């Protein structure tokens, strides 16, 4: 129920109904969907008005992205049970040496999962690099062991179409981070070692969670950057004319926009007394 | 109060704006209206000094 | 020192150009203080202007 | 009647003297439209006077 002034009714209701139908649409990104960006009122209205409309559209879009909120707890507990699975598979495996394999399973088994949103990435990266080091030790393949050079994340001993399926699923989740596509084709292969198959399913789940994490963070920093620069340009342009209306809209606009909670409070403060600061807004 | 104010959502505050629930919540411990600006570590150390 | 180029830890010796490049555990600060005082004494500036 | 609620705000809630009112003051004419939406809290009056004070303060400013 976002409200602003300066446009007709039909394009506004079309855009706010498109926003509700956003998460069921593929490749959703505002830089990838420029049809919204031509509806802001370029070369049509006054200057403070078009900054106002651009800021409200982008901030409502960011509220809609927080309203979508793609789930990750299911793949988190799935990664935890697959971590326990590959730990129990690497318990009984006879390695080339017991020492460093024992150290790597000791790294892997303690990191079950994490609580908040920040701690997941580094623990899933450490669990994944320990997992692929144990995988390369089980097949006795070589690995980079020079100091300061971490073994990169890669699938081990599979067909080319399967790893290409992994990369196209990576592309499909980097395009749409809201639809979950777990284990599309069969990666459980009886022709290889069951430890290698379990660690390949584990590294698929790790690739999925790091992909959705990176796509989510890049979308929110793009949205936050453009609403930041909209706030700076608006507090530039409104300040040239000293008036009570400009004082009130500035005092709304003083709040920070670094967080979803902060941007939410600033959006509801934009909504709740829109009739107060509307008097200094011309209409063409 | 008896419950510590760990969650961030229970504190919020506007400034320079007509917010009569904030003014009506004088000497009320539960919302804890706090400013937007966070203290960095160096000014925290200088305050402690 | 032991610099790393690319999966190798080859050594690098470099010339210390000046006396101040010495570690202070060998040539400390007050040693350089007395060195400057002796230098000022040689140029008859031991009282500075 | 909107005038009845308006005199209830500017007399029972805000205690304005009669020679100053929303006709001769623009920021009260803006703010009275939203003070009347505040249904409760009319028993506590001093917060409304303080809010009017800071609103007429931010009316007359340079920044």
């Amino acid at each position: 129920s976002l409200q602003f002034i300066g446009l007709q009714r039909r394009d506004v209701v079309a855009l706010v109904n498109f926003l509700r139908h956003l998460t069921q649409k593929p490749d959703v990104d505002l830089e990838a969907h420029p049809k919204i960006l031509k509806k802001c009122g370029e070369k049509r209205l006054h200057r403070r008005t078009v900054l106002f409309n651009e800021l409200m559209l982008w901030l409502g879009y960011y509220r809609e992205l927080r309203f979508h909120n793609p789930d990750l707890s299911s793949v988190l507990e799935e990664f935890e049970v697959r971590c326990v699975a590959v730990a129990r598979r690497g318990y009984t495996y006879p390695f080339g040496d017991r020492g460093k394999a024992r150290d790597h399973l000791a790294v892997l088994d303690r990191t079950e999962f994490d609580t908040d949103v920040r701690h997941d990435a580094e623990i899933v990266e450490r669990a994944l690099v320990s997992a692929v080091i144990l995988a390369k030790m089980s097949v006795r393949e070589t690995l980079v062991t020079a100091i300061g050079q971490t073994e990169p994340i890669a699938f081990v001993h599979l067909k080319d179409t399967e790893v290409q399926r992994i990369e196209e699923n990576l592309e499909g989740v980097r395009r749409n981070m809201f639809c979950v596509k777990p284990l599309d084709l069969n990666l459980d292969r009886h022709a290889n070692t069951a430890l290698v198959n379990a660690v390949n399913k584990l590294v698929y789940t790790g690739r999925l969670i790091m992909n959705v994490r990176r796509s989510w963070e890049e979308l929110e920093r793009k949205c936050l950057a453009r609403i930041q620069e909209r706030c700076k340009l608006l507090v530039k342009e409104l300040r040239m004319c000293l008036s009570f209306d400009s004082n009130y809209c500035r005092n709304i606009l003083k709040h920070a926009v670094e967080n979803g909670d902060s941007a939410d409070t600033l959006l509801e403060l934009l909504i709740e007394d829109f009739d107060i600061y509307v008097d200094s807004f011309p209409q063409s | 109060d008896r419950q510590p104010l760990n969650p961030a959502n229970i504190e919020a505050r506007h400034h320079g704006v007509s917010d009569v629930p904030r003014l009506g919540a004088m000497d009320a411990d539960e919302p804890l209206f706090v400013d937007d600006y966070r203290a960095t570590d160096d000014e925290w150390t200088l305050q402690k000094v | 020192t032991h610099c790393q180029e690319n999966s190798e830890t080859v050594a690098l010796c470099t010339p210390r150009i000046v006396i101040g490049n010495l570690p202070d555990g060998l040539a400390p600060g007050p040693f350089h203080e007395l060195r400057t005082w002796e230098i000022m004494e040689h140029m008859r500036l031991r009282p500075p202007p | 009647k909107r005038d009845e609620k308006h005199r209830h705000v500017v007399n029972v809630v805000l205690e304005l003297p009669t020679e100053i009112s929303e006709a001769t003051h623009p920021v009260l004419a803006t703010m009275l439209s939203k003070y009347t939406r505040m249904s409760s809290l009319f028993n506590d009056k001093c917060a409304f006077k303080l809010d009017l004070l800071r609103m007429v303060a931010v009316s007359r400013t340079r920044r």
